């Protein structure tokens, strides 16, 4: 109504006085922002921002200095504003707005590329500032998610690799600061989403455009971005994670982090001390597993071992773990660390007796799962088939009755002597049990886990059985596939 | 024949809203449509007589066993006496009927899921061959009763009610194949841990909620309350969960849990492998109250089995040469 009028009035124009009554009065709609929170406001910031353009296309103590301070107050209003969707991407459009003019029209000298670090700083201060019920602790996935810091993120955090080298030497400077690294270090949700998002600088995969039309050295060196980057994610971590949150860092770290660090003793010692955490929780008790795949990231990156790897391995297997969606990924790291030709036959039997008792309690999607590793350790191994089959109480109709009477005597004194609450794998004695837990599961109600039965219980044809193709299965993909 | 069959196979009117509100003496009006359409309609016929019989059993079970029961016996009966003459309708009405549930159980966890699924798992049990092993009906169903006892967590006398019931009715659609199942004896251990939760022993068995217990209140004599089905009855009433009938849920889920230890467990040695902590459960309920005769007597057969098994060993895998 009387905004539009105000804009139009704006735009036809004597003009300085106009420019001001403008700039008061989008600062009144700013301070009555608030009154807001608790269309005319969308208008305002557009007028507002067509202003703040027109100022900067025009003007460059009371014609050069008075419209700078003009676009600084209405700057700092707009950063008020956004700190305490059609609002937020409205204060994102005039935020970019004010960048670019900062960037095109601030500078003191042209040719040489600047670009502004307190305006920057007080963007991030704003936007780091806001926090939400929703956004924060999420429950069902992620860690943070926004409307408006989600949506920079995703739509100008991952468009500029300068903007990333920007941030987080905004960030670095700021975690100087105590005030500001306390508030980056209460807001962690945002940093995580920011690492997710992956469309970091440091990434070859991805190319990112410049934003400013002259980048202020944006690949000078990536060594400095890598050391900021690794300072944000020393410093982000200290503390102040929910369990979720703890997962979720210690997924990025065994997946994004490990990649974009340059100092990896830092990590490989937060891996090692996440991966030794166990409590009482139910739901942290898996949460170490995953971080030990991270551990195995240094066992591809340092030549160091993990103290007794082997017994946390055999001591992480679950069936709480069988009944987690993060199986597939234990799944794979128990069959690579199996791949070593120094395993012995003890340690191949526990681990085998584990399995079954695993396939015992579980869906049929975690026992279709773990029957391809089986048969791969029983190709791979010749000793695991006197595990399957016992030819010292086999009976021939071509045979003598005193081998008959002492394979009896034999059978009639069987008893099972594996240990389940042994944690050394090489002092269970699952060599010497038999796996009858396979005949159990052998009559199932899913056809496909009978025909895996099946074909274990024959001959072995071919040694590799492709199990890349078996390794996603679940309910859903079981009925997708029985249906289809 | 019939028997041969069965064990080959374990070997190897229009609109149905229209119709439900022309229902809204049900049974008779039925008979009568179903009558005059036999003097595609016989399919579409059926089919809405089955979305009507859904629709009254996951409604309301409020009348009794002869106001109800008798019209419910009545409508399966319709509903079978055009099940023979029409399977291919039945199966195609059966398949999106599971995909409509597992719909259901995609979008939300328990609030999706009504009383008369369990009516509709026994009418397909009852109406198909249950004997079949590779079937277009009986297989996709089992295997989203297996997915929904191995997904679904226990945090309430509603959910302890309706695994009892998805444990009978796997333990009747597998009455006729006697088929090991590990997500019934992963759920008869969760109800076990669940009702004993008021627990050091048992802690991969990852129970759900340590609110649900059974404290030694009940006599659990021969006066006791029966298992009664009624889920509608059962559901709607178990927010109040009572000692009564929680002693009565404890006592049909052992009853179930020895019934398929004596009728589909009793083939298998491993399986007295699989029943050596559980049969310890039965002896933490003898260490839990000491009064109990289920418990003493599902441990006499525990013992009987793991007797009579020799726990030897069994392999194969042979070769010969060739013409």
């Amino acid at each position: 109504m009387v905004l539009l009028i105000s804009e139009i009035k704006d735009i036809a124009k004597k003009q300085y006085n106009s420019i001001i009554k403008l700039i008061n009065e989008l600062v009144i709609p700013e301070n009555v922002t608030q009154l807001e929170e608790d269309f005319l406001v969308m208008s305002l910031f557009q007028i507002f921002r067509k202003l703040f353009s027109r100022g900067d296309l025009t003007l460059p103590k009371e014609q050069f200095v008075n419209w700078c301070r003009k676009v600084y107050e209405a700057f700092k209003t707009k950063l008020l504003a956004i700190i305490s969707t059609s609002l937020g991407l409205d204060s994102l459009d005039v935020y970019l707005q004010l960048a670019e003019l900062e960037s095109t029209h601030f500078a003191s000298e042209k040719g040489a590329p600047f670009f502004p670090n307190k305006t920057f700083r007080k963007l991030i201060i704003a936007l780091w500032s806001s926090n939400m019920g929703e956004i924060e602790d999420v429950k069902s996935s992620g860690a943070s998610e926004n409307l408006i810091i989600v949506e920079f993120t995703e739509k100008y955090y991952t468009k500029f690799a300068d903007i990333q080298y920007y941030f987080q030497s905004e960030f670095n400077q700021l975690l100087e600061d105590p005030a500001y690294q306390d508030l980056l270090l209460k807001n962690v949700g945002k940093w995580l989403a920011l690492v997710n998002h992956d469309k970091h600088c440091s990434s070859v995969d991805a190319d990112l455009e410049i934003f400013v039309p002259n980048p202020p050295q944006a690949i000078e060196n990536e060594s400095k971005f890598k050391s900021n980057f690794e300072k944000n994610w020393l410093s982000l971590l200290n503390g102040q994670l929910s369990l979720q949150q703890y997962k979720s860092i210690l997924l990025i770290l065994h997946k994004r982090i490990i990649p974009h660090f340059h100092t990896p003793t830092k990590l490989m010692d937060f891996l090692t001390d996440s991966y030794n955490l166990q409590s009482s929780n139910k739901n942290a008790g898996v949460v170490p597993i995953l971080a030990l795949n991270g551990l195995f990231e240094l066992m591809k990156r340092f030549n160091l071992e993990y103290p007794n790897f082997y017994m946390k391995l055999y001591q992480i297997i679950n069936p709480d773990l069988m009944h987690v969606k993060y199986r597939a990924r234990f799944f794979r790291l128990m069959d690579v660390f199996l791949s070593s030709t120094h395993l012995s036959a003890h340690l191949v039997a526990s681990f085998i007796k584990k399995l079954a008792r695993l396939t015992l309690e579980s869906p049929p999607s975690a026992i279709v799962t773990v029957i391809p590793f089986i048969y791969n350790l029983i190709r791979k191994h010749p000793n695991c088939m006197i595990m399957l089959h016992n030819p010292a109480f086999i009976s021939n109709p071509f045979q003598t009755p005193d081998q008959v009477a002492n394979l009896k005597t034999l059978k009639e004194n069987y008893v099972d002597p594996f240990d389940v609450h042994e944690s050394d794998p090489e002092l269970t004695h699952a060599l010497d049990s038999s796996l009858w837990e396979l005949a159990s599961l052998m009559e199932h109600y899913h056809p496909n886990v009978a025909t895996l039965a099946k074909i274990f219980a024959q001959p072995f044809k071919k040694l590799s059985y492709n199990m890349e193709d078996f390794l996603d299965w679940n309910y859903d993909s079981l009925l997708n596939a029985e249906s289809s | 024949e019939l028997e041969q069959q069965r064990l080959d196979r374990m070997n190897g009117r229009t609109h149905d809203a229209l119709l439900d509100q022309v229902k809204k003496h049900p049974k008779i009006v039925k008979n009568i449509i179903k009558a005059y359409q036999p003097k595609e309609k016989l399919g579409k016929f059926t089919a809405v007589l089955l979305r009507h019989i859904i629709f009254l059993s996951n409604q309301n079970y409020l009348k009794n066993v002869q106001s109800f029961k008798r019209t419910q016996n009545a409508l399966i009966s319709i509903l079978k006496s055009l099940s023979e003459k029409y399977n291919r309708e039945l199966s195609e009405e059966c398949r999106d009927y599971i995909n409509e549930m597992q719909a259901r159980y995609k979008k939300n966890h328990f609030d999706a899921l009504s009383n008369g699924d369990l009516v509709f798992f026994s009418i397909i049990g009852i109406l198909f061959s249950t004997s079949d092993q590779y079937h277009l009906v009986i297989t996709p169903a089992l295997i989203l009763m297996s997915q929904f006892l191995e997904q679904i967590k226990f945090n309430s006398l509603k959910r302890i009610a309706f695994g009892a019931v998805l444990v009978r009715i796997v333990s009747q659609y597998q009455r006729i194949s006697k088929r090991y199942i590990p997500e019934v004896v992963y759920f008869f251990q969760k109800i076990l841990l669940t009702f004993i939760v008021e627990p050091l022993d048992f802690e991969n068995i990852r129970l759900d909620s340590y609110e649900l217990g059974l404290p030694l209140d009940v006599d659990f004599t021969k006066k006791r309350s029966t298992i009664i089905p009624l889920h509608t009855l059962s559901t709607m009433d178990t927010e109040a969960h009572p000692v009564d009938q929680c002693v009565s849920v404890l006592l049909n889920v052992m009853e179930s849990l020895d019934a398929t230890i004596s009728t589909v467990w009793k083939s298998l040695p491993a399986f007295n492998e699989i029943i050596l902590p559980i049969q310890q459960l039965l002896s933490a309920y003898t260490s839990k109250y000491s009064d109990f005769e289920k418990p003493r007597n599902i441990l006499n057969k525990v013992e009987k089995l793991t007797k009579f098994t020799e726990h030897i060993p069994l392999a194969l895998q042979n070769h010969k040469p060739v013409s």
